[PDB]
RNA sequence: UACAUGCUAAGACUUCACCAGUCAAAGCGAAC
RNA sequence: AGAGUGUAGCUUAAAAGCACCCAACUUACACUUAGGAGAUUCAAUUGACGCUCUGA
């Protein structure tokens, strides 16, 4: 047992670097706020809720794999993935009076 | 087929770092960074 | 224990038979607008 | 002093003040598709068969600066909307447009061959000539 | 395949323990 | 003679978007890059100019 998958469910409280899922295949993808690894684990880059989602796959130019398979989609697919994406809770500053001058 | 080799540094001396080179290639010279010098400068073999 | 999906599943009324009739995309950046 | 009031908490609801104190957010995320979010202002070029749109929008989606082809006060001094000139004029005319809007900094993603067209050539160095930056600032952390 | 496969450092994962193992923001330093 | 009528090929597009053509890479196709042509039938919602169907 590997002990992979989903580390932290939709609406769970997540830190900065917080780990949300391990996975060998990219079962789900980095959405907003939420960064990969080498592993291609998906971490928290900031704080809040995470939420997963379904989003319409555009995969990069570079990526040839996936470009020649966006190729050879008929022009009535399109290409849906989850996505995992944290929404930032606090924000990320305040404005305090330090002296009058 | 593979040694594993170690490189001297010839700036930042005392400095020295491990790779990995073929049997039958050539003297292996490579461009590494140092911290002692905290610059980057060529790495010359001395032992296998 | 399935679910119904609630509305129009993407990719259904161009789900047909005969995917060697109807043209693909040729490019990259088509696929890129509509998506 | 009566005039000397201040609360300890100063509320400033520019949505661009962040942005251009480098502190705002940008969507670090999306590193497995095209393109990324990690911008503040992005410069969108939508060549169409007749046609050339200029964009500039937020990560909202929100277009705050649009230079088109499809605009009488400019189609008529071009002879074809669709050409590298005309890519130059929209390039020129959208960098006049955005440093009038406070826009000094954007981020354009193109794709690679559509970064060795010669047309989006001249319609970058037509923007950075018009004194507009096609690289964001770092955030500050 | 590569020679920053450098230095540091929040926060987390993990084969039911342990020992081991992973991922990593920011920062310094570098590519660009 | 009557009916349905009407934007370039298509549009529950509002002078737009895809369609389309040549030039370059390709054996070639495709991609891509650089160029080309395009239109709301004429008058005041209405009438008359063109097309299709039904008649002799």
């Amino acid at each position: 047992g590997r002990r992979q998958g989903i580390k932290k469910m939709e609406g769970h409280y997540v830190h900065a670097g917080n780990i949300i899922a391990t996975q060998r295949h990219f079962r789900w993808h980095p959405g907003a706020h939420v960064g990969v690894g080498k592993n291609k684990c998906l971490y928290a880059l900031e704080e809040g809720i995470v939420r997963y989602t379904k989003e319409v796959y555009v995969p990069h130019p570079r990526n040839t794999e996936a470009v020649d398979l966006i190729t050879r989609l008929p022009k009535g697919a399109v290409l849906y993935k989850t996505f995992v994406h944290v929404v930032p809770a606090k924000p990320e500053g305040t404005f305090k009076l330090v002296a009058m001058l | 087929k593979n040694i594993l080799v170690r490189m001297v540094s010839e700036a930042g001396t005392g400095f020295c770092f491990n790779t990995k080179r073929n049997r039958l290639r050539e003297k292996l010279t490579l461009l590494h960074y140092d911290p002692v010098v905290k610059q980057r400068v060529l790495f010359v073999e001395k032992k296998k | 224990r399935r679910t119904p999906p609630l509305g129009p599943m993407p990719n259904s009324d161009i789900d047909l038979s005969n995917l060697e009739r109807l043209e693909k995309y040729r490019s990259f950046d088509r696929y890129r607008r509509r998506a | 002093v009566e005039n000397e009031a201040v609360a300890p908490e100063f509320t400033n609801r520019n949505p661009r003040n962040l942005e251009l104190l480098s502190v705002a957010r940008k969507e670090r995320g999306w590193r497995t598709v095209f393109p990324s979010r990690e911008f503040w202002h992005r410069l969108r070029v939508i060549r169409t068969q007749h046609h050339v749109e200029a964009l500039v929008e937020h990560q909202n989606g929100k277009v705050v600066v649009s230079a088109s082809t499809r605009e009488w006060a400019i189609k008529k001094h071009l002879y074809s909307t669709r050409n590298v000139v005309a890519c130059e004029s929209i390039g020129r005319v959208l960098a006049q447009r955005c440093l009038e809007a406070g826009i000094n900094f954007m981020v354009y993603q193109p794709t690679p061959w559509e970064a060795a067209s010669d047309s989006m050539k001249r319609l970058q160095s037509a923007m950075t000539e018009g004194g507009v930056v096609l690289r964001e600032p770092q955030r500050i952390y």
